[PDB]
């Protein structure tokens, strides 16, 4: 099968720079190339084609060259609506393979989360289970470590975290980490703290509170 | 306007392990049997995948590794239809699948795709979730929200105070947990002076289960700030 390899994964830029991503393919595709974008709960949307041509209809900004086993695609000036994930596709043979995608996103100024630690409800413990959530809201750029301690002993296994795409005004990240227990096991503890690290932070931050409390 | 070119799918939904499906995509705004279809899925959270393509005429198919012998592509052009048989389906054939038309005589490369259709296979039954509240306790501003847990399958929908409330929320991708089940949270920042005076509500619409939960988010009895 062909290998079509982006570079780089994420691309983090401003409106009005230039853009430029790059598809490495395996083996010669005939310049077989095409290239796509995608933006969250949409089809994806046909932006260059076999031979290197640009769709008609689609803004001029966009471009494709290269040829052999090394394809770009630029884009001279992003514009707000050209953040969004990219990918290519070589149409040369079956099987018809795409590559991993390059995610082009928008650059701001660093911001740090603010922290929230949430815990069970009343509600949910008389069902039979805890979850306690850590919330880390608003920050920039979008690499953050969240980490549980259960009476200060570290966590592993038993947390998942899930993050929304950039906001549409401010651009930011927010991220949730849930802890997730046995009511029986809730019980068994006494003080819950996740400790988050950003690079907006001095230091790492730290939300705890304690079972046996308001 | 006629000359929209539309690809749109149906069959998918909900299917356990073992079992069947048949997608189908009825086209418009072109001449269905001069160009060459292919179906391309995407996993949650993952890039695009092809699957499957056929020929103008219907007599030559091709298929990815994965799917090969359980799926089976075909068309009917005087029907304008393209189907996907999807027999034998496993867990990680669960993805939004997409009709997608070739553009050109001798190439698959895709230029017009469907808006797609959820393919969820799955051991769970349907099932609303159950709503909690994440209660709030910060330069004058306090969080708080609903956690939206353990309901099958993808997708809910979550509003606040009936839609009035957009400033500040953010709703989370769902996780699937191990019980099978997913699992998200909602979450909105609000000034604190406002926390006891102004009223929270999350408006949980699970469509797959025909349930809505409304959930008031109040601050805890043992808080009297």
């Amino acid at each position: 099968d062909i290998v079509l390899t982006q570079s780089p994964a994420t691309l983090s830029l401003s409106p009005g720079e230039r853009a430029t991503l790059s598809c490495m393919t395996s083996t010669d595709i005939d310049d077989d190339m095409n290239w796509y974008q995608q933006k969250p709960g949409q089809a994806p949307r046909l932006l260059i084609s076999e031979g290197n041509t640009l769709r008609p209809g689609v803004p001029a900004r966009f471009s494709g060259s290269g040829s052999g086993t090394d394809f770009t695609l630029t884009i001279s000036s992003l514009e707000p609506e050209d953040f969004a994930v990219y990918y290519c596709l070589q149409s040369f043979n079956v099987p018809l393979t795409f590559g991993q995608g390059t995610k082009v996103e928008i650059k701001r100024t660093v911001a740090a989360p603010s922290v929230f630690i949430f815990p069970p409800s009343d509600s949910q413990l008389k069902s039979g289970t805890a979850s306690v959530v850590c919330l880390l809201n608003n920050f920039y750029p979008r690499e953050a470590k969240v980490q549980w301690k259960v009476d200060n002993a570290l966590q592993s296994g038993n947390s998942q975290e899930s993050v929304t795409e950039q906001d549409s005004k401010d651009s930011t990240y927010s991220l949730s980490s849930t802890l997730t227990l046995s009511k029986a096991d809730y019980e068994k503890h006494k003080v819950y703290a996740c400790e988050v690290t950003h690079q907006g932070l001095s230091s790492p931050v730290t939300k705890s509170f304690n079972r046996g409390e308001c | 306007e006629i000359s929209e070119v539309q690809l749109v799918e149906s069959g998918g939904g909900l299917v356990q392990p073992g079992g069947s499906l048949r997608l189908s995509c009825v086209t418009s705004g072109f001449t269905f049997r001069k160009f060459g279809m292919s179906w391309v899925r995407q996993a949650p959270g993952k890039g695009l995948e092809w699957v499957a393509s056929i020929v103008t005429g219907g007599r030559k198919t091709y298929y990815s590794d994965s799917v090969k012998g359980r799926f089976t592509i075909s068309r009917d052009n005087s029907k304008n239809t393209l189907y996907l048989q999807m027999n034998s389906l496993r867990a990680e054939d669960t993805a939004v699948y997409y009709c997608t038309r070739g553009y050109s005589s001798t190439s698959y490369a895709m230029d017009y795709w469907g808006q797609g259709t959820l393919v969820t296979v799955s051991s769970a039954s349907t099932k609303g979730p159950s709503v909690f509240p994440l209660a709030p306790s910060s330069g004058g501003t306090a969080a708080l929200g609903c956690l939206v847990k353990d309901y099958f399958p993808e997708p809910v929908t979550v509003s606040w105070n009936s839609g009035a409330l957009t400033s500040g929320v953010h709703t989370f991708p769902a996780v699937l947990q191990s019980s099978g089940l997913y699992s998200l949270s909602s979450v909105v920042t609000v000034p604190s002076s406002s926390l006891g005076t102004q009223t929270y509500i999350c408006n949980v619409n699970h469509k797959p289960s025909n349930t809505k939960v409304d959930k008031k988010v109040e601050p805890k009895s043992c808080d009297k700030s």
